């Protein structure tokens, strides 16, 4: 538990925003992880499960992120 | 009103073989040899561990781990001495030499619950090492021609890396081979003298960045401060180092020597004189060349100032182990005294400079090409403190691996990842039933005992033991129409981690041991296992 709060003071010095919803995710991703124990799922597929969706979130919020300069905007109209 | 019989010595712990001791003791290790199956391959993890002084200590390496647990039984103590055989010789193959030494005791348990006796179950594996050492000269499939290449480096550091840290063996791999070609010198097919050593390769971290962003330094990395006004040198080639063991100030006796101020006459004669003395002590310094001083003492406020009016840099090393690899570079030697810049004693170096690397700015030591460097640093960046903890030690054992090229079999190796083990058995099932006597027992069981290695990296991958077991045996395993064996002798074991279907091929990834690691892991894991088998007593006494 003292990784959630490592992860948690780097959250609070790289980004300084998140530091609370940085654990709740990690800990209700170990909660969904409980029932694949008792069904004698091994821990490989399971970090190979969860790094494979983040590679594919990743892909996904850079296509939900906008960030645009020159395309139908400027560096004022924008904001 | 009970009595109790078979123990006449005092109250203290007898263990004997009546009640199956030899199968408490090999159930104690049976405990921790689970322990290392959770450590060996690329599915292992480290272990949190804090000190009676409240400190935690995270790594992966399991035989870092044992000297950071508390052994009780002293039978494990036995396996553990034995470990740290495989750590100061080769360096590598702590966790097979662990693993294989338990399974080796889980195999004979069956022997002894069969009746067996333990003094041919000893016999039967001498005979079956003796069978395997003369099979691993005949097992070498390729040969590194030690022509110590950066890609040449590639194949060795690759397979050391993996089943460590995971995902970063490629990036890894340069940072670890650059530094190796660093401190190599150029020679060939000369295995007199001895260059590599364990020393030579620096492990320096600092928060911030990644891996991708680190870089690889030809000498020896500092992250303090150069400790005033003057940041860096210049470019001129062949500054002069000095190293002083004396401290910077005036000169004084080396018995007592305090100074006291007795009236305000001795006031200014005795400011003024640490001002005129230092001045001319720094200036005959400065008069010959040598724009470093070394300081392994502390620093008087009056020798700074009058460092930077000459430009000299100021450096500050009180650990004598980093001034050991400081010699090995530029050739300086520390003096007992100071004012004394002796030209046959001060070192040479090509560049040192002040520049920022992963946020903050250090005082680096590096080279060009003249004085070459026996010595050389890595400089790791990263943001996770615990994975770059992991790293640090991982590199450590990635240096003991280059060291593994010298005169004994350092170039021959043999397919890894599994592939060896299995093939192992079929080998020693060979020799089974070529040797009559009680002894097939004991033969065939040291085969059986090599079936750990390929279940281990197979069930903490996730993979089915009733699949890809099955598999294993038709892979080393074939018929060919024909007196030679042909096609695939390169199938190994896969961890998978994304899909496949059966096994791959070595040949694809280049994954190999050494043949002198492995060589000598089975030596050791049968001296080990010999050990416990032979001790059918322990008599123990209370603290």
């Amino acid at each position: 538990a003292k990784t959630l709060v490592d992860i948690s003071r780097a959250q609070d010095a790289e980004v300084g925003d998140g530091t609370t919803s940085v654990t709740i995710l990690a800990g209700e991703l170990m909660k969904e992880a409980k029932p694949f124990l008792e069904e004698g799922i091994s821990s490989h597929l399971i970090m190979k499960g969860y790094r494979k969706a983040v590679s594919l979130a990743v892909e996904k919020i850079n296509e939900l992120a906008v960030d645009i300069t020159s395309e139908k905007s400027s560096g004022r109209e924008l904001l | 009103q009970n009595p109790n019989a078979g123990l006449f010595k005092q109250g203290y712990n007898s263990y004997s073989n009546a009640d199956g001791q030899i199968i408490k003791s090999i159930a104690a290790i049976r405990e921790l040899h689970q322990m290392c199956l959770t450590s060996m391959g690329p599915c292992g993890r480290n272990k949190i561990i804090v000190n009676h002084l409240g400190k935690i200590i995270i790594t992966n390496d399991a035989a870092t781990m044992l000297r950071e647990l508390d052994i009780v039984h002293p039978a494990v103590k036995v396996l553990v001495m034995a470990t740290e055989q495989q750590k100061i010789d080769m360096g590598d193959g702590t966790n097979l030499v662990m693993i294989l030494a338990g399974e080796l005791l889980n195999v004979s348990e069956k022997l002894i619950s069969m009746g067996l006796s333990a003094v041919e179950i000893i016999q039967g594996y001498n005979m079956a090492r003796k069978f395997t050492l003369k099979e691993l000269d005949e097992m070498v499939v390729g040969e590194i021609t030690d022509k110590n290449d950066k890609n040449e480096l590639l194949k060795m550091i690759k397979p050391v890396i993996s089943s460590k840290k995971y995902g970063s063996e490629d990036i890894l791999s340069e940072l670890v081979s650059e530094a190796v070609s660093h401190v190599l010198p150029v020679a060939q097919q000369a295995g007199e003298i001895p260059y590599f050593n364990v020393d030579s390769i620096r492990v320096v971290k600092i928060m911030g960045g990644s891996l991708s962003n680190s870089t690889v330094i030809k000498g020896m990395v500092f992250n303090r401060e150069p400790e005033g006004h003057v940041k860096s040198l210049s470019e001129d080639k062949k500054h002069k180092v000095a190293v002083f063991t004396c401290p910077l100030d005036i000169a004084n006796t080396e018995t007592k020597g305090t100074v006291l101020l007795h009236n305000a006459q001795e006031m200014l004669d005795f400011s003024k004189g640490e001002e005129k003395q230092i001045d001319a002590m720094m200036k005959e310094i400065a008069d010959m060349g040598v724009e470093c001083i070394v300081a392994g003492a502390g620093v008087g406020e009056l020798a700074l100032h009058y460092l930077n009016r000459y430009g000299i840099l100021v450096l500050k090393v009180p650990s004598k182990f980093e001034l050991r690899r400081l010699c090995r570079v530029c050739g300086a030697t520390p003096l007992p005294r100071l004012g004394a810049p002796t030209p046959e004693e001060l070192g040479l170096v090509e560049t040192v400079k002040t520049m920022e690397i992963g946020g903050d700015r250090v005082t680096v030591f590096k080279q060009e090409q003249g004085e070459i460097s026996r010595t050389s640093t890595i400089i790791l960046r990263g943001a996770t403190q615990n994975n770059l903890d992991d790293i640090e030690r991982a590199i450590d054992d990635g240096v003991a691996a280059v060291k593994g090229l010298m005169k004994p079999s350092g170039g021959k190796l043999l397919p890894g990842a599994g592939a060896t083990e299995i093939e192992l058995i079929s080998r020693i099932t060979k020799y089974g039933e070529r040797t009559p006597g009680l002894l097939q027992l004991a033969i065939k069981q040291f085969a059986v005992a090599f079936e750990v290695v390929p279940r281990t990296l197979a069930e903490t991958a996730g993979l089915d033991v009733n699949e890809v077991l099955p598999n294993l045996y038709a892979a080393h395993n074939v018929t060919e129409p024909g007196a030679v064996k042909t096609d695939h002798l390169y199938k190994g074991v896969d961890i998978d981690g994304e899909s496949d279907e059966g096994v791959k091929d070595i040949r694809e990834e280049n994954i190999y041991d050494m043949l002198a690691t492995k060589k000598f892991a089975i030596n050791v894991a049968t001296e080990a296992a010999t050990t416990v088998l032979s001790i059918d007593q322990i008599i123990m006494a209370k603290k």
